[PDB]
């Protein structure tokens, strides 16, 4: 069948699966009922229906945020090795 | 002084930004037939 995958495009959409929204960007969503910062389990407040149309906007800039930050945390410009 | 190309290749801006917000609605899906 069909099935199409990007190495540089795999790497970073299927690692968003598991990955925890920092403090720099928790601070944009604040009082979350989960109080966790993983993705598959903070995607709950959506299914769940408590997420309205004004946490929504601020959702988005979290989710685009977090894309860039973690290119960069992948590079890293600081080496202690 | 520092020498960097501003201009990248896959780090390019694309438009499928749907599959990014479809996650507000859908979570695990059911099958893979993409």
């Amino acid at each position: 069948q069909r099935r199409q995958l990007t190495p540089q495009q795999q790497q970073l959409v299927n690692q968003m699966k598991v990955a925890p929204i920092p403090k720099q960007l928790l601070q944009r969503i604040p009082n979350i009922p989960p109080n966790i910062n993983t993705w598959q389990q903070v995607t709950a407040l959506a299914q769940q229906k408590l997420l309205t149309p004004q946490d929504m906007e601020a959702a988005k800039e979290v989710y685009k945020i977090h894309q860039q930050l973690l290119f960069k945390a992948r590079l890293q410009q600081q080496q202690a090795q | 002084s520092t020498d960097s190309t501003p201009m990248f290749e896959y780090e390019n801006l694309e438009d499928n930004s749907k599959e990014w917000t479809s996650l507000f609605d859908n979570d695990i899906p059911v099958t893979t037939d993409d």
